[PDB]
RNA sequence: GGUGAAAAGUACCCCGGGAGGGGAGUGAAAGAGUACCUGAAACCGUGCGCUUACAAUCCGUCAGAGCCCUCGACGUGUCGUGGGGUGAUGGCGUGCCUUUUGAAGAAUGAGCCUGCGAGUCAGGGACAUGUCGCGAGGUUAACCCGGGUGGGGUAGCCGC
RNA sequence: AAGUCCAAGAGUGCGGCAGUGAGACGGCGGGGGAUAAGCUCCGUGCGUCGAGAGGGAAACAGCCCAGAUCGCCGGCUAAG
RNA sequence: GGCAGCCAACGUGUUGGCUGGGUAGGGGAGCGUCCUGCAUCCGGUGAAGCCGCCGAGUGAUCGAGUGGUGGAGGGUGUGG
């Protein structure tokens, strides 16, 4: 084991699947090398992943009380979240569904050795 | 009528003993 | 044209695998004398202070 | 040396100690039975004839008696209806062999 | 229990025939016969654990009859019109070592095991081969009477 | 007297994809699909509990024959042998001689050429 | 419709524009946080174990190598009356239901899960058969008296 | 006159509860048709399928063998 | 070697002999759910529900065997 520092963000107005195509980006990766390839990456649902690995390091900043520069992001997963179902009137009379998904960003850091 | 000629022949077969569904 | 059968699962996360991104090839520069990573891409644009290292 | 010992309408390849499963027995555990042989090989030799085929018999004991692995059946015939389920375990001894 | 092998317990052993003045069908259904594995005691379906074979002399194979004219070989291209023929006769000259071992592979299983079993056949049109160093033994086509 | 009946319908759904572990695709998912495949399942246990018994005499058979024409013989007339002396080996057994030990399989073919017409073609 | 016994409904600190969280506290519990009792399945992830890129698979079943875990024994890694997981490979193998002479059928129906959805009830009805009471008899209907399911009620009805 | 007779699970009579009343192919006897049809209509103490699993006929309801109470890592056979 | 249906023998629970594919359909005997009369038992030292483990029964199914979660009601007998 490590010691390790836990970040969740709910009920982001992001599609789980469109949040984990930038998450898979920088799992098991240094803290800042992944902020910065958050930084850099060009899609849009990487403000929210970055914003919650950064609030995992403030943790332990704050709370663990270790080493800025030894943390990885171990786990970092995108669960679904509730749903709101909407209405697109369509031609000749129908009506399509719409869902405005969201999702759970849940983040483990660890402060592994160098 | 290669079809049917060759279904109706293989009734013939030692196995089937002359006979078989749909001759 | 519509589907004739449900599409399996395998079937399904056969080409759901496809749609992924590719992290950018970072460098680093150095900016009022700490260091940064950037794109190579944007190396010139940092160097003469035209991208905003937050 | 080893034997073959008939049992249960069965033949088993057996050496003194080896422990078999066989059909059920009228033996309580801890009762010595003594069962018929279809080989015995000692060594380089084989005795095949019947008459002193008749001579040796193997010793056992009863260790305890065993149920088999359960067997569930699920008859069943498309379109007609028609399903049947029953189980199935069989009762078995276990026979350490002692002599030949 | 019924015996089956474990992991270390498939001997492998060479033998070449020779296939001067053979008939096809015999020759190659010995060979499929002791490339299986059929002549091992420890014999079991699962397993390939057969020998290896080499066929010497695939030019002088015999083949009865009429069939070194009237006898096809067929592929087919897979395009429309895609079905071509070549005899006996022409495979023979050709490129002969194919046609020995065409038979063998229509006397394999055709599963993946036969595949694997393949792989231990080795035809030669010459009457040598490159394999001495595995020393293969002579293997005679006999007849067990009865 | 309403009942809600689910405590009872849960039951055989449960047994089921219990015995389902392992099914490849939905049938090891879904009731329905899983009690289709159980259908199959048991069907194909009984047919091949049944022929399981001639598999395995036909696995003891090629194994005996093997050994047999190793012995230079063949098997119908080991066995027709076999059956003249009063040696009454079944072919489970007389495989394990064949694989574990061959030197008794030999004198047990010995025994067999001994006791054997000399012409099994002759007309009697 | 359902927080908790009681709002005691999270002071203060930290990341974040907020939303959301992490410490700290409240509480018996926060796997009770005003998205709140229990929290199943479908569906969606993440981690580990075994497997899989020369192979024609109603997706199983029977035999089965190798690997992984676990329980015993002797001992110190190899057997055992063992147990699990996964499965290279080999044999066999044409979904379910309706309706049909006959459907794997290229006939119908069914995307999936969870909840729901179809021989019931009334009547001195009719017939038959069990069971019980009384028996050449058997029984009351309306009704009357009983805080009751008890007791009276011969009109009729069936047998003769 | 016997046989079967700890069974055919047989006849016949009365009653309660039925389903069925679209059959198929094969052997033998025939009508219709062109002595055609995997056609159609009859007869058959004829069979199988229907409502039948298992083995053979490559696959293959109706053909040949044989009627599945369950288990066995025993043996003998049938058609082939 | 295990089960069951019909029948027989001694006899009063055994043994024996025959038999046990099956749709429409007929008959028999049962599993699980809920509500209740009466009787007993369990439960904040943790009921139900759910998720497992390890097992059990000829079948529906069972687990007054066990853990995890859970937080207030349940089991069994004999009738309705
Ligand atoms: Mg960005
Ligand atoms: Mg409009
Ligand atoms: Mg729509
Ligand atoms: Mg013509
Ligand atoms: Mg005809
Ligand atoms: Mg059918
Ligand atoms: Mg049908
Ligand atoms: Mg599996
Ligand atoms: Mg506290
Ligand atoms: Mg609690
Ligand atoms: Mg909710
Ligand atoms: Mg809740
Ligand atoms: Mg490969
Ligand atoms: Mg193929
Ligand atoms: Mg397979
Ligand atoms: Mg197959
Ligand atoms: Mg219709
Ligand atoms: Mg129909
Ligand atoms: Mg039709
Ligand atoms: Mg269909
Ligand atoms: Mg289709
Ligand atoms: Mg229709
Ligand atoms: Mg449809
Ligand atoms: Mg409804
Ligand atoms: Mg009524
Ligand atoms: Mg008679
Ligand atoms: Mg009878
Ligand atoms: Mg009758
Ligand atoms: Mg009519
Ligand atoms: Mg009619
Ligand atoms: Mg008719
Ligand atoms: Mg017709
Ligand atoms: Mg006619
Ligand atoms: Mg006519
Ligand atoms: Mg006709
Ligand atoms: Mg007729
Ligand atoms: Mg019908
Ligand atoms: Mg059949
Ligand atoms: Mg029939
Ligand atoms: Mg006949
Ligand atoms: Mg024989
Ligand atoms: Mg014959
Ligand atoms: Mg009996
Ligand atoms: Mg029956
Ligand atoms: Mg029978
Ligand atoms: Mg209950
Ligand atoms: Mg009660
Ligand atoms: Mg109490
Ligand atoms: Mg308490
Ligand atoms: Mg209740
Ligand atoms: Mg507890
Ligand atoms: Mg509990
Ligand atoms: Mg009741």
């Amino acid at each position: 084991e490590f010691p390790s520092a836990t970040a969740k963000a709910r009920y982001v107005r992001v599609s789980a699947t469109k949040a984990r195509r930038v998450i898979d980006l920088v799992r098991g990766k240094s803290v800042e090398e992944a902020l910065d390839i958050l930084r850099w990456a060009p899609q849009a649902a990487s403000e929210p992943v970055a914003k919650v690995i950064a609030s995992a390091a403030a943790n332990a900043q704050n709370n663990e009380g270790l080493d800025p520069s030894t943390l990885v992001v171990a786990t970092v997963y995108a669960d679904e979240g509730p749903t709101a179902k909407r209405i697109r009137p369509r031609a000749q009379g129908r009506a399509f569904r719409i869902r405005k998904r969201t999702s759970h960003i849940t983040v483990i850091v660890e402060s592994r050795p160098p | 009528a290669k079809r049917g000629r060759k279904k109706r022949d293989r009734k013939h077969s030692k196995a089937n003993h002359g006979k078989r569904p749909n001759a | 044209a519509v589907p004739k059968r449900r599409m399996s699962r395998a079937n399904t996360r056969s080409r759901r695998a496809q749609w992924k991104a590719e992290a950018p090839g970072l460098v680093t520069v150095s900016v009022a004398g700490q260091q940064r990573k950037v794109p190579r891409r944007l190396l010139k644009a940092a160097r003469l202070g035209l991208v905003d290292l937050d | 040396t080893y034997a073959i010992v008939k049992t249960g309408g069965k033949q088993y390849k057996v050496a003194a100690g080896d422990v078999v499963k066989v059909e059920k027995l009228d033996s309580e555990p801890g009762a010595s039975v003594s069962l018929p042989v279809a080989l015995v090989v000692d060594g380089a030799n084989v005795t095949s004839k019947a008459d002193d085929l008749a001579k040796v018999a193997v010793t056992a004991e009863v260790l305890e008696h065993t149920k088999g692995p359960k067997i569930r059946i699920h008859k069943f015939k498309n379109k007609t209806g028609y399903h049947k389920r029953q189980g199935h375990r069989q009762q078995l001894t276990v026979l350490k062999v002692t002599g030949i | 229990p019924t015996y089956t092998p474990k992991a270390g317990d498939t001997t492998r052993s060479w033998y070449v025939i020779d296939a001067s003045d053979v008939v096809l069908g015999r020759l190659a259904s010995a060979a499929a016969t002791l490339l299986r594995g059929k002549h091992k005691p420890t014999f079991t379906p699962n397993v390939d654990g057969g020998d290896f074979v080499i066929v010497i002399n695939a030019d002088k194979i015999a083949v009865s009859g009429d069939k070194l004219t009237k006898k096809f070989a067929y592929r087919h291209s897979g395009y429309p019109g895609g079905l071509r023929k070549r005899t006996i006769g022409e495979l023979l000259e050709k490129h002969p070592t194919r046609v020995v071992e065409n038979a063998i592979i229509g006397m394999l299983p055709h599963n993946k095991l036969g595949r694997q079993i393949q792989k231990k056949l080795k035809v030669y049109a010459g009457p040598d081969h490159p394999h001495a160093a595995q020393q293969p033994i002579p293997f005679e086509i006999k007849q067990v009477a009865q | 007297a309403r009942v809600k009946r689910a405590l009872n319908a849960q039951k055989k759904r449960r047994t089921v994809l219990k015995a389902s572990k392992g099914y490849r695709g939905q049938r090891s998912r879904l009731y329905r699909k899983a009690k289709e495949q159980q259908l199959h399942s048991l069907t194909y246990a009984y047919r091949d509990r049944r022929a399981r018994k001639g598999e395995f005499r036909k696995l003891w058979i090629s194994r005996i024959n093997a050994a047999a024409r190793a012995n230079d013989i063949t098997y119908n007339r080991l066995i027709q042998g076999l059956k003249a002396a009063g040696v009454e080996v079944d072919r489970k057994n007389l495989a394990e001689l064949a694989v574990s030990d061959p030197a008794a399989f030999t004198a047990l073919v010995d025994v067999a050429r001994a006791a054997l017409p000399e012409d099994v073609n002759a007309p009697s």
